[PDB]
């Protein structure tokens, strides 16, 4: 795994082109996330 | 160590998690290539993941980050899609769950858009799609995402396409 940038605990990827996209995030230590909900689903075919 | 507790669709907790899932679907620039073509999901089950050792590992690290950032963990709830979801729920996130070729380097990636994490459920780029039909747009097969508690602390802001 890489290291976070010095002085930081994660990276935020801010969208700068697609005005409808929300942010994405990266952590570099497994201990900084807890998998709280497991969601089972299907994608639905548009009508 | 992990136990899974089913939530009822009547539970406010089920409903609030479902709403975050459905309301953060967007269209993707690949026209659906990786994750399929859809505007919404059929939610089949929501389970709470309970593991005391994994929880205490998370809270230990959260307190460390918090103390390095004016008592602010900067904790978010974010989606994660992965072929390794069974390993993650039993053993926790580690270096084996990293996106080695991600655009912000080799770490563990999370999304605000549920539909972004959906693109990784069958692998990077959607892999070859579902195991049964080899269809990245399968409407039959059951998929799983994690909705995760994530400590960001002081986050490096990268503007990007
Ligand atoms: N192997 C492997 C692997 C690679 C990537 C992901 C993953 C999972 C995600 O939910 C995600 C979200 C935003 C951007 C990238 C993302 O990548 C999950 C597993
Ligand atoms: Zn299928």
């Amino acid at each position: 795994m890489a290291h976070s940038p010095p002085g930081h605990h994660s990276v935020t990827g801010r969208p700068s082109v697609n005005g409808l996209a929300l942010a994405e995030y990266v952590i570099y230590r497994g201990e900084q996330a807890y998998p709280e909900y497991l969601i089972t689903y299907q994608i639905m075919r548009p009508e | 160590g992990t136990i899974l507790i089913d939530l009822s669709p009547d539970d406010k907790e089920f409903q609030s998690v479902e709403e975050e899932m459905q309301s953060t679907v967007r269209e993707h620039r690949d026209g659906g290539h990786a994750g399929g073509i859809f505007n919404r999901y059929n939610i089949l089950k929501i389970q709470k993941v309970c593991n005391k050792k994994l929880w205490e590992r998370y809270t230990h690290r959260r307190k460390e980050v918090s103390e390095e950032n004016h008592n602010h963990a900067n904790e978010r709830m974010l989606f994660h899609g992965s072929p390794f979801v069974n390993a993650i729920i039993h053993k926790g996130f580690d270096e084996r769950h990293a996106y080695i070729g991600g655009m912000f380097g080799a770490g563990i990636y999370f999304a605000e858009n549920s539909s972004k994490s959906n693109q990784y459920v069958y692998g990077i780029g959607g892999g070859t799609g579902c195991p049964v039909h080899k269809d990245r747009s399968c409407y039959i097969c059951h998929r799983q995402l994690l909705f995760c508690r994530v400590t960001l602390g002081k986050s490096f802001l990268q503007f990007s396409a």
